[PDB]
RNA sequence: UGGGAGAGGGUGGUGGAAUUCCCGGAGUAGCGGUGAAAUGCGCAGAUACCGGGAGGAACGCCGAUGGCGAAGGCAGCCAC
RNA sequence: CGAUGUCGGCUCGUCGCAUCCUGGGGCUGAAGAAGGUCCCAAGGGUUGGGCUGUUCGCCCAUUAAAGCGGCACGCGAGCUG
RNA sequence: GAAUGCCGGCAUGAGUAACGAUAAAGAGGGUGAGAAUCCCUCUCGCCGUAAGCCCAAGGGUUCCUACGCAAUGGUCGUCAGCGUAGGGUUAGGCGGGACCUAAGGUGAAGCCGAAAGGCGUAGCCGAAGGGCAGCCGGUUAAUAUUCCGGCCCUUCCCGCAGGUGCGAUGGGGGGACGCUCUAGGCUAGGGGGACCGGAGCCAUGGACGAGCCCGGCCAGAAGCGCAGGGUGGGAGGUAGGCAAAUCCGCCUCCCAACAAGCUCUGCGUGGUGGGGAAGCCCGUACGGGUGACAACCCCCCGAAGCCAGGGAGCCAAGAAAAGCCUCUAAGCACAACCUGCGGGAACCCGUACCGCAAACCGACACAGGUGGGCGGGUGCAAGAGCACUCAGGCGCGCGGGAGAACCCUCGCCAAGGAACUCUGCAAGUUGGCCCCGUAACUUCGGGAGAAGGGGUGCUCCCUGGGGUGAUGAGCCCCGGGGAGCCGCAGUGAACAGGCUCUGGCGACUGUUUACCAAAAACACAGCUCUCUGCGAACUCGUAAGAGGAGGUAUAGGGAGCGACGCUUGCCCGGUGCCGGAAGGUCAAGGGGAGGGGUGCAAGCCCCGAACCGAAGCCCCGGUGAACGGCGGCCGUAACUAUAACGGUCCUAAGGUAGCGAAAUUCCUUGUCGGGUAAGUUCCGACCUGCACGAAAAGCGUAACGACCGGAGCGCUGUCUCGGCGAGGGACCCGGUGAAAUUGAACUGGCCGUGAAGAUGCGGCCUACCCGUGGCAGGACGAAAAGACCCCGUGGAGCUUUACUGCAGCC
RNA sequence: GAGCUAGCCCUGGCCAGGGUGAAGCUGGGGUGAGACCCAGUGGAGGCCCGAACCGGUGGGGGAUGCAAACCCCUCGGAUGA
RNA sequence: UGGUUCGUGGAGCCAUGGGGGAAUCUGGGCGGACCACCGCCUAAGGCUAAGUACUCCGGGUGACCGAUAGCGCACCAGUAC
């Protein structure tokens, strides 16, 4: 839905809230599972290797669920919806009967009180987690394991997801988020329906405040500097660049493909 | 306006204290050479309990 | 009250022909287009054919000089 | 070049005359008034503004006239910048 | 004898500058050999959300006392933060540690590294974060929440008494948290009083009066009373909280739905314990006596503090561990643990003093800097603002005169008001609150404090609301209405915007060249391109490993532009990039045709053609919000003029929209209009764009700006064109007393000359010796081994299709 | 060598007093249901004025200074990047 | 690739990182690419004084200095600062 604003002062008139209204009365989270210290810091062990981070709120880390095999056959009714600040999807605190809470990334659509459960058996509803050969071609899913039993790393932002378009002996074919075409081990798990929160690509961050307070620490052009510091560096009053536009460290940056060609993955994709 | 020195005891002792030249092999060759020397402190003196 | 007709509108589904693209087989001196031709694609192996895959769009005969709506308009089927 | 601060303005002047006016004067195509040119003569005087950093210049209103140059393109151990 | 030589000593300036904030001094009496400066008394001035008090870091004997002035103090000094000597720092409750954990560090296991060494889950260290039992008074010259007095607590150990299955570094709860706004009751604090307690006092015209002026509290167990914080209670089942678990979690039933009850705070009351002003008398460098059997009462304001884990809202979504409670396991149930009461034990370290400053950082008794708490009254609207002033602490460690120029700060001014000038630079106008009333434009919020006007004091009368008192008196806040009084002036003094039009740039709040540039520069939300499928790309690292990220295409990195509105066209010949199992070239390796060297020979050893050989480049294509670029000449219309039209040359293609003499335009003050009396500036247009142009974006854009330019109303010492006054210096007297510079000097002007600019050379002229206040013309004045220029086969920083290499990648 | 300085991480503290009154809620108007419009409440904002506090805009002075970055007036932010 | 005078040179010998990969006296290395003859040694295991380097310390000597010299210090100096 968006929150707007009207323009009392400037930069509050683009700037634009997240609807919180699927977050149910449960805006404080959950003690026992989660939250860890999160630990803030913008670089390694003494050097910065990702420039312009720092700043922004203290956040707790909500340790969620991302190996659903653990409760295979246990269902759990889905007790919460709340905000998570690491990411950019709600979580949805669900209760098993086992009596263990756990938090799973929220799906689309997923309701209050609502029954969710996860393996080879599993109903395919919206929530449930199942090994991807067991669901039907054609289904959207997220929450998608890339090997069996390494946990869930494809299709977690707001409002992803991945369609399933084959199988081919051990394997089903994804279209993942970004349109390419994957080979996914048919032993992986993966929980159906889409992720939810897709107005999360609407905000309006506003002002540069906003930037700030998630973290992100100003980001100055190659332009503005000097040959020392980048090789888009002076010159006297403008520069066009005068060379192919580069990083800081010298590589090209407008169409210099850089994923290693003999990487072992390249006989599982299909696509862009 | 604020000038450079600063002091602080803690500062003084974490920094250029004995344990912190005995830790690494520079600082142990500080303390060799200032007892060549003959240095009658081989380290700052940081006071107070 | 009792019945009747209808592309009335919508939501969710869902079918086949066909187009284009990708993958394999096997096949080679051109295809294409126009009043005429060229651009163009084709010796890096095309059009043509077969097998599977993907996606979007409208709904072939029915179909009518037919029907419905206040109008603009409304068409493969199913349920609500 | 092991130092001679450089444009322009302000302030202080002072010097040369090949004279902008005032005074003397030959000629005049000098009726008179007013002019032209010219010899002698610097004692003195030689405005306030608009424009522009401007020197210079163009204008506005005047005036007897709105002079040219030298003094490290006078003058920053005087000022500005 | 020189090296702007090195070390040391002494001159110069020169008794000159300065004596370190303009908050301020006068007198008198002590002491002393010596008093503007030390002591005491009075008069005066200054600070008072400090220039007063209390903590923290730092400092480290500065604290106190006695004896002293050679040196330190910008002078003096009998003085001190100085010298000599002595004395002073008392804790179970304050702070730190035999308590805990965070960043981070360390680090057994383990990983890596030529070596030194690097990462590294556990554990450990690691703190004004958590946990922890004390308040009030009195005493020293110096310590006190430490010593004493009163009252109150905390742990441990041993005993009896009553109870219970006790019972772990282990399980669970708890501790446990953001920002803004807040309700209820209290406290600190403050205002006050016809009430109480006081030594006293009627002055100078009046006042013996509810007269003046001072003070009218502090802490305090148990039990109480009020306000408040936390919490449901059971009965079954259980597969989860990594063993077990009566605990927790979860499901099902029942009574609560209440804060009733249970604990837990704070605040009043409280057995009881202390303090107790002004004034007067004393001798202190100060304190004591008395006032004192001191009184210790009632209202009002009322906190940012307490009840604090209270309530509500919001997004950006808000530490960890231990102490504490429960649960159980090995073990043990003659243990052990809980409760109550006794007796016993309770360590180590700091404790002085300064502490917005003469004790910390500043070489200094330096106008700078330094974290936290208290910080009173009055009045101005208010408040930590400003003016005066309690408590208190100071007059800034050289004085005295004078009344010059001149410098700085400050005040005033006729008449004119920007004529000054780069420019209203500076300064001046305006200024707080209450009431009316406000345009274009706009993103509908704004522009708005637009502009700009009126009121503002004081007395009397009537009168409406609230809060505390019971529905009332007092009291504390706000108003409304009506008459009057005074001055030039009523936010009467102090704090308290000048106003308007237009344009350029940037959307806006912001950031930046510490120490000359705060901007039109950076950043910014937003937009586009590209890379990246998770052991992700990219970055640091030899690696291990770490960031990315305990993130997963709505996510992450690079690049550019830079809100928003409208838009971003043509060229892929070249470069970059991307896609192309064809062909060409292409290294090592394979292959051996063939030939060579020795040998009596088998043999051994060499070269060595075809031929099979990757990546890369070539070649084929795409791709410009990738690198980049986007023409010329001649002719033509019936007044001239122009050329909608045509032809041709060439390129990969031949700037469209929009703007345009601009932050871009040389010629140029282009040309017309407008602003002026006068306009190389400014604004509106034409287009001949030397040399705009569409994401190093193009054109506009409300608002915003310590950005830049122009113009006007208002106001002035900016100016005609200055004058006067005040003060701190300058100046004279006493006192302490620098500096760079300096070949030596007994150092005139002119006209010449000289290395081309003479006090010193030539000729003439002028000129007694020597000082003081001063102005700057000169001594090519001082200060920096010229910073522009050139040179050196001098150095450094940058980028590239310079050379040759390296990391990295294929 | 990060006791100055730049960034970040962990944990603490601080921002007087005033103005403007977003969303949302309550009532009412209006409809078939709304949208929407009035009030009342409400206390939002890289909100406005402006002390502490963080700055250093313009001018004057200072220039062997009080000061190897100062002083006076003026100026910016001042719940937030 | 390194050492040797040896810098790819006719480039060996000695050591190696790396791919292949023997034998035990008629066995193997070498005599500077290589081959033949002729000669010298017996690798891939470790220990080995002396003669040789130096002067914190002690002693002796000086065509060595004599407080701006001589060690930075003749003196409580690697101190004061
Ligand atoms: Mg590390
Ligand atoms: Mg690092
Ligand atoms: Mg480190
Ligand atoms: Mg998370
Ligand atoms: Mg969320
Ligand atoms: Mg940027
Ligand atoms: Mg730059
Ligand atoms: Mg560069
Ligand atoms: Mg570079
Ligand atoms: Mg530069
Ligand atoms: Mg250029
Ligand atoms: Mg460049
Ligand atoms: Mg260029
Ligand atoms: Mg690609
Ligand atoms: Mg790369
Ligand atoms: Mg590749
Ligand atoms: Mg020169
Ligand atoms: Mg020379
Ligand atoms: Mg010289
Ligand atoms: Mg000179
Ligand atoms: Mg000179
Ligand atoms: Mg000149
Ligand atoms: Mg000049
Ligand atoms: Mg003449
Ligand atoms: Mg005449
Ligand atoms: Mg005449
Ligand atoms: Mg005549
Ligand atoms: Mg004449
Ligand atoms: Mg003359
Ligand atoms: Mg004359
Ligand atoms: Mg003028
Ligand atoms: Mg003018
Ligand atoms: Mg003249
Ligand atoms: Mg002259
Ligand atoms: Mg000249
Ligand atoms: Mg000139
Ligand atoms: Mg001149
Ligand atoms: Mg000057
Ligand atoms: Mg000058
Ligand atoms: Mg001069
Ligand atoms: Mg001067
Ligand atoms: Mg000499
Ligand atoms: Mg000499
Ligand atoms: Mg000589
Ligand atoms: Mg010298
Ligand atoms: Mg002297
Ligand atoms: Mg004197
Ligand atoms: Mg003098
Ligand atoms: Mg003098
Ligand atoms: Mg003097
Ligand atoms: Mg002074
Ligand atoms: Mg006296
Ligand atoms: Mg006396
Ligand atoms: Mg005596
Ligand atoms: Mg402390
Ligand atoms: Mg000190
Ligand atoms: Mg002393
Ligand atoms: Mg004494
Ligand atoms: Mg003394
Ligand atoms: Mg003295
Ligand atoms: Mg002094
Ligand atoms: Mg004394
Ligand atoms: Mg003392
Ligand atoms: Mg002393
Ligand atoms: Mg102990
Ligand atoms: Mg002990
Ligand atoms: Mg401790
Ligand atoms: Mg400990
Ligand atoms: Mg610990
Ligand atoms: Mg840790
Ligand atoms: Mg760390
Ligand atoms: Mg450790
Ligand atoms: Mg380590
Ligand atoms: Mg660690
Ligand atoms: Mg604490
Ligand atoms: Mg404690
Ligand atoms: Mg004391
Ligand atoms: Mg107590
Ligand atoms: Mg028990
Ligand atoms: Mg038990
Ligand atoms: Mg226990
Ligand atoms: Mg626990
Ligand atoms: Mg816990
Ligand atoms: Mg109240
Ligand atoms: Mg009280
Ligand atoms: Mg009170
Ligand atoms: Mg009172
Ligand atoms: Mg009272
Ligand atoms: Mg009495
Ligand atoms: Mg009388
Ligand atoms: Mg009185
Ligand atoms: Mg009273
Ligand atoms: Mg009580
Ligand atoms: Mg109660
Ligand atoms: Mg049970
Ligand atoms: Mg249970
Ligand atoms: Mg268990
Ligand atoms: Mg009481
Ligand atoms: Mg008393
Ligand atoms: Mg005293
Ligand atoms: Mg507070
Ligand atoms: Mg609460
Ligand atoms: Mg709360
Ligand atoms: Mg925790
Ligand atoms: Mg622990
Ligand atoms: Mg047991
Ligand atoms: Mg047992
Ligand atoms: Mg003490
Ligand atoms: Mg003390
Ligand atoms: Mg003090
Ligand atoms: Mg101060
Ligand atoms: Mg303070
Ligand atoms: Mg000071
Ligand atoms: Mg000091
Ligand atoms: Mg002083
Ligand atoms: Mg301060
Ligand atoms: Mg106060
Ligand atoms: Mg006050
Ligand atoms: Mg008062
Ligand atoms: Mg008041
Ligand atoms: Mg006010
Ligand atoms: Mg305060
Ligand atoms: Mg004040
Ligand atoms: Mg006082
Ligand atoms: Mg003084
Ligand atoms: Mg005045
Ligand atoms: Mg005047
Ligand atoms: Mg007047
Ligand atoms: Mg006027
Ligand atoms: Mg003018
Ligand atoms: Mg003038
Ligand atoms: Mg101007
Ligand atoms: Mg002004
Ligand atoms: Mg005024
Ligand atoms: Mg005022
Ligand atoms: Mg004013
Ligand atoms: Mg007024
Ligand atoms: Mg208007
Ligand atoms: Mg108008
Ligand atoms: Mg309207
Ligand atoms: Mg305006
Ligand atoms: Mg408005
Ligand atoms: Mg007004
Ligand atoms: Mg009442
Ligand atoms: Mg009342
Ligand atoms: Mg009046
Ligand atoms: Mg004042
Ligand atoms: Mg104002
Ligand atoms: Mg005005
Ligand atoms: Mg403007
Ligand atoms: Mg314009
Ligand atoms: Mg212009
Ligand atoms: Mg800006
Ligand atoms: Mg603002
Ligand atoms: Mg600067
Ligand atoms: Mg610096
Ligand atoms: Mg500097
Ligand atoms: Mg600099
Ligand atoms: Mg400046
Ligand atoms: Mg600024
Ligand atoms: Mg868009
Ligand atoms: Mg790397
Ligand atoms: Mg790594
Ligand atoms: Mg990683
Ligand atoms: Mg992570
Ligand atoms: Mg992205
Ligand atoms: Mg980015
Ligand atoms: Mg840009
Ligand atoms: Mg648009
Ligand atoms: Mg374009
Ligand atoms: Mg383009
Ligand atoms: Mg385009
Ligand atoms: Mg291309
Ligand atoms: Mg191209
Ligand atoms: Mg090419
Ligand atoms: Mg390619
Ligand atoms: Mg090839
Ligand atoms: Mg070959
Ligand atoms: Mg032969
Ligand atoms: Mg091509
Ligand atoms: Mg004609
Ligand atoms: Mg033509
Ligand atoms: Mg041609
Ligand atoms: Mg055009
Ligand atoms: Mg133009
Ligand atoms: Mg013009
Ligand atoms: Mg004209
Ligand atoms: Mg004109
Ligand atoms: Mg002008
Ligand atoms: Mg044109
Ligand atoms: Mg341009
Ligand atoms: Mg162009
Ligand atoms: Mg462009
Ligand atoms: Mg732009
Ligand atoms: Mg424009
Ligand atoms: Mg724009
Ligand atoms: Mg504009
Ligand atoms: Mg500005
Ligand atoms: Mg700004
Ligand atoms: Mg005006
Ligand atoms: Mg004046
Ligand atoms: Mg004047
Ligand atoms: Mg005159
Ligand atoms: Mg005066
Ligand atoms: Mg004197
Ligand atoms: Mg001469
Ligand atoms: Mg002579
Ligand atoms: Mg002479
Ligand atoms: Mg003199
Ligand atoms: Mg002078
Ligand atoms: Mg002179
Ligand atoms: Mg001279
Ligand atoms: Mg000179
Ligand atoms: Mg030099
Ligand atoms: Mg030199
Ligand atoms: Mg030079
Ligand atoms: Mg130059
Ligand atoms: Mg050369
Ligand atoms: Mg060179
Ligand atoms: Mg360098
Ligand atoms: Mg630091
Ligand atoms: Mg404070
Ligand atoms: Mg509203
Ligand atoms: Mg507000
Ligand atoms: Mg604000
Ligand atoms: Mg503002
Ligand atoms: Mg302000
Ligand atoms: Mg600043
Ligand atoms: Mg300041
Ligand atoms: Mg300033
Ligand atoms: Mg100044
Ligand atoms: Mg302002
Ligand atoms: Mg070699
Ligand atoms: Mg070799
Ligand atoms: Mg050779
Ligand atoms: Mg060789
Ligand atoms: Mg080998
Ligand atoms: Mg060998
Ligand atoms: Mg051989
Ligand atoms: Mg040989
Ligand atoms: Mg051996
Ligand atoms: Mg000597
Ligand atoms: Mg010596």
């Amino acid at each position: 839905a968006v929150k707007k604003f009207k323009p009392y002062t400037p930069s509050r008139r683009f700037m634009t809230v997240a609807d919180f209204s699927e977050i149910t009365k449960t805006e404080p989270e959950k003690s026992l599972v989660k939250p860890l210290k999160k630990t803030g810091g913008r670089n390694n062990q003494g050097r910065i290797t990702v420039r312009f981070r720092g700043g922004g709120h203290k956040r707790l880390y909500r340790i969620i669920d991302f190996k659903r095999w653990d409760k295979v056959g246990i269902p759990a009714k889905v007790a919460a919806i709340e905000y998570d600040p690491n990411r950019s999807a709600r979580i949805a605190l669900l209760h098993y009967v086992d009596g263990e809470k756990r938090y799973i990334i929220a799906p689309d659509g997923l309701q209050v009180g609502q029954q969710v459960v996860a393996g080879p058996d599993a109903p395919i509803q919206v929530g449930n987690a199942l090994p991807l050969r067991f669901i039907p071609v054609g289904t959207v899913v997220h929450a998608v394991e890339l090997e069996p039993k390494k946990g869930a790393k494809l299709a977690r932002a707001a409002g992803t997801s991945a369609q399933i378009q084959g199988r081919e002996g051990d394997y089903v074919i994804l279209r993942l988020p970004s349109g390419e075409l994957r080979k996914v081990h048919g032993e992986c798990y993966a929980t159906v329906g889409a992720v939810g929160n897709a107005d999360h690509k609407n905000i309006v961050l506003g002002k540069a405040g906003r930037s700030r307070w998630l973290g992100r620490r100003p980001h100055v052009r190659g332009a503005a500097m000097n040959p020392v510091d980048h090789p888009h560096g002076g010159g006297e009053g403008r520069a066009p660049r005068g060379r192919p536009p580069a990083s800081p460290w010298g590589w090209q940056t407008k169409g210099l493909k850089t994923r290693k060609r003999r990487k072992p993955s390249s006989r599982f994709i299909i696509a862009r | 306006m604020k000038r450079t020195w600063q002091p602080n005891r803690r500062k003084r002792a974490k920094t250029h204290g004995f344990r912190a030249r005995m830790r690494t092999p520079g600082g142990r060759k500080v303390l060799k050479r200032r007892r060549q020397k003959g240095r009658w402190r081989l380290t700052p003196a940081v006071r107070k309990r």
